[PDB]
């Protein structure tokens, strides 16, 4: 079949990981502050 | 002390929602009834 | 005009659009049909309706 | 109930807590990030001179987010100027995670800055893992994965880290038949995570659904054994799928290796939505690509050459050949289905240019293939729907063909075999050739005979005159 | 099964002299010289300024009296946000490649500019307008 030349290749490939920036956890996260600010009188 | 402040905002399978999530439960449901259930 | 092109029927609109141009005989048909056109905007403009009222 | 003791305070005009703003603001990372961050703009407008590093570096994260290239700079900035003031126990952990965050600023800006800090970074602590996946990562983009050992000593170091095993097997997917690696070796990788660390971690599974696919797409069909072997590999690639959506189902990736199974088993309507869902979803190039392969086999192919288009305009640039190959043939497709000429001059002219970027044989015999299509296309047009531009266009166009032709069959390996493209060749000057001439000695016959009738009329009506 | 599709972004929204309706403006993403004037209900799609609006036109909602869905059957409708039933009161064929499409749901109105290519399939008598956002 001579006819015209195409190759089909379905891209589904994976992105390589994008390591973002990391938040940083409030002082009230942590359970110890919580547990100050809360006993607070 | 670097894990325990660390924060990541989006989860490792959330990622593909970011700002805006869509749902494919019904892909997900014809998938099972004409992909694992097909005859 | 049967004999300019881009004065003619558009050719999409007639099926015939190919043996019309070049015609002579049906030509003068349109000629008689456009002078019967001018005498009657005579006949209105000149007559009837000589302050050019068109609505009636 | 944080609206309601907001609203409170607000109606007694007493100091609202900007503890409850950064609640706020942690709940709705996960459902909005615009009204956290705007909770989080109000608890530092309340601090004041008392905002703290972790506000500023949230802040910075939410315009980088939010594109805000520009303000989230300015926050980092803001963030590392307060880092004087961080106490030094937590000092040392939050100025690596500032300098990890300038790095990854930089990365997006310039890459040199990003590898500088990142360098810098590994040697204050070679322990954390992203900084050296990053950098790895830019080595391999610049170096084009010749650093494979470096890939393999990260995994050696940090065999249970999910994002180090992630990475390799991603350069292994990229570079795997350029470093001769097994086929079956990332395969092997990944069942290894899945059993042993984590048998619900989606980039695993979905690795292993592509591997499975592309078995099964390569393997050879004979007879019913072996498509029932290829369907069930198929078969574990949409359970890996399931799987993961079952995990989330809100992966567009696993619908798009389900959409490809189903379009290896031309379940073409099923495909055609979960395409059409991802694009509205994501857009990247690959989805425009699956959406105009979808189409071409749907055979709309005029959404085809829209949807490859813009996939050409969008992301390609007009560059890549691959786009232009696939927009000609659509544009073949379109011209021979609907019999529409000018889609025929519009797939040769990117046929042209395609191969002017180019110049392989393989476009040199698309060119010939559709000026003879052409050719054809023209002859078989009758005299009132041509013109002698066409015939002479044609003409022209299949003259050139047959020395193309002849061309490709005096190579080494061309397209199709040498004899092939000579017998086409002959045929087509043999025959083809002189039906042209025909058709041009016809098509004059009617100019002339036009022309004929035009003139006599005029000189009928002035003497009727 | 759909005749037209596209992805907007709301330009301008006016209220104007009605309560319940919005007149919005769009342009598509992948495509200019594509614009989209819409009249929709505020109560129940409200829209607000650049916002992006998935646009579907369809001749059938499939996959004469009407009557209330019956939750067991499954159409094209249940993958959008807004959907109108509405007819086309008027197909311009104008320049070279402007062609306007007047569209009329019911009394709201709806006008689509843009190229033959791509709205050659939108003559029809009836066509459902199917949003998604």
């Amino acid at each position: 079949r001579q006819d015209y030349i195409a190759k089909v290749r379905y891209q589904n490939d994976l992105p390589a990981p994008p390591c973002p920036p990391k938040l940083l956890k409030y002082e009230i996260e942590k359970e110890a502050p919580q547990k100050e600010f809360l006993k607070d009188s | 002390e670097i894990a325990s402040n660390e924060r990541v905002l989006i989860d490792h399978n959330k990622v593909l929602r970011g700002l805006k999530p869509k749902d494919f439960s019904s892909v997900a449901k014809d998938c099972e009834l004409r992909i694992l259930k097909e005859k | 005009d049967l004999m300019d092109e881009k004065n003619s029927i558009k050719p999409d609109v007639i099926e015939y659009a190919a043996d019309i141009l070049g015609d002579v005989e049906l030509q003068k048909e349109l000629n008689s049909e456009y002078e019967q056109l001018v005498s009657d905007r005579k006949f209105l403009r000149e007559i009837v309706f000589v302050n050019g009222d068109h609505n009636w | 109930f944080l609206e309601k003791y907001v609203a409170v305070c607000q109606e007694e005009n007493y100091p609202i807590l900007p503890e409850a703003y950064l609640v706020l603001s942690r709940v709705y990372e996960n459902k909005d990030l615009n009204v956290a961050l705007d909770y989080l703009m109000k608890a530092n407008d309340i601090l004041g001179d008392k905002a703290n590093v972790y506000v500023l570096n949230n802040l910075g994260i939410y315009h980088f987010f939010r594109n805000n290239v520009s303000q989230s700079s300015d926050f980092f900035a803001q963030s590392l100027e307060a880092l004087n003031n961080v106490s030094p126990q937590n000092k040392e952990a939050l100025s690596i995670t500032l300098h990890y965050n300038k790095a990854r600023v930089e990365e997006v800006s310039n890459q040199s800055e990003a590898e500088k800090l990142y360098s810098k970074l590994m040697e204050k602590c070679p322990g954390y893992t992203s900084n050296k996946i990053r950098y790895i990562y830019l080595l391999a983009l610049k170096s084009n994965g010749n650093n494979y050992a470096d890939v393999q000593q990260l995994l050696d170091d940090f065999p249970s880290d999910l994002e180090v095993r992630s990475f390799y097997g991603w350069f292994l997917k990229r570079y795997g038949r350029k470093n001769g690696l097994k086929q079956d070796l990332e395969s092997q990788h990944h069942k290894d995570t899945l059993i042993n660390y984590d048998k619900h971690d989606c980039y695993a599974l979905l690795s292993l659904g592509n591997i499975y696919a592309t078995i099964a797409r390569e393997m050879k069909v004979t007879d019913q054994k072996q498509n029932e072997i290829k369907r069930q590999q198929y078969l574990r690639a949409a359970q890996f799928y399931h799987k993961v959506l079952s995990i989330d189902p809100k992966n567009i990736y696993a619908a798009q290796g389900i959409a490809i199974i189903f379009s290896d088993k031309e379940r073409t309507g099923l495909a055609l939505e979960i395409f059409k869902k991802v694009r509205d979803t994501v857009q990247d190039l690959g989805t425009f690509i699956n959406l105009g392969h979808c189409f071409m086999e749907a055979k709309q192919f005029g959404k085809a050459i829209e949807s490859y288009t813009i996939a050409l305009e969008k992301f390609s640039n007009g560059m890549d050949s691959k786009l232009l190959v696939l927009i000609g043939r659509a544009w073949y497709h379109r011209g021979f289905y609907e019999k529409s000429m000018d889609a025929y001059k519009k797939a040769l002219e990117v046929s042209e240019q395609a191969y002017q970027l180019s110049k392989l044989p393989a476009l040199r015999f698309n060119i010939v293939f559709i000026q003879f299509q052409i050719a054809d296309f023209v002859k078989s047009l009758p005299n009132t729907q041509r013109d002698l531009t066409t015939l002479e266009n044609a003409l022209s166009g299949l003259n050139d063909a047959i020395k193309s032709l002849l061309k490709l069959a005096e190579l080494e390996q061309p397209p199709y075999p040498s004899e092939d493209l000579k017998a086409r060749a002959t045929m087509g000057s043999n025959t083809l050739r002189n039906q042209l001439e025909r058709a041009i000695q016809d098509q004059q016959d009617y100019e002339m005979s036009i022309q004929e009738k035009l003139r006599t009329a005029r000189r009928k009506q002035q003497l009727d005159e | 099964s759909a005749l037209f599709d596209d992805i907007f972004t709301v330009q301008t929204v006016d209220n104007g002299r009605y309560n319940k309706v919005s007149r919005i403006i769009g342009i598509s993403t992948t495509n200019s010289a594509i614009k989209l004037t819409l009249d929709i209900n505020n109560e129940m799609f409200p829209v607000s300024q650049d916002d992006s609006l998935t646009v579907t036109l369809a001749n059938s909602l499939s996959l004469k009296s009407w009557r209330p869905p019956k939750p067991t059957d499954k159409s094209l409708a249940d993958d959008y946000d807004y959907v109108m039933f509405g007819t086309v009161y008027k197909f311009e064929e104008g320049d070279e490649d402007k062609i306007k499409v007047y569209v009329s749901f019911g009394g709201l109105l709806m006008c689509l500019e843009g190229g033959y290519k791509s709205l050659a399939s939108l003559k029809q008598d009836n066509l459902y307008i199917l949003i998604r956002r």
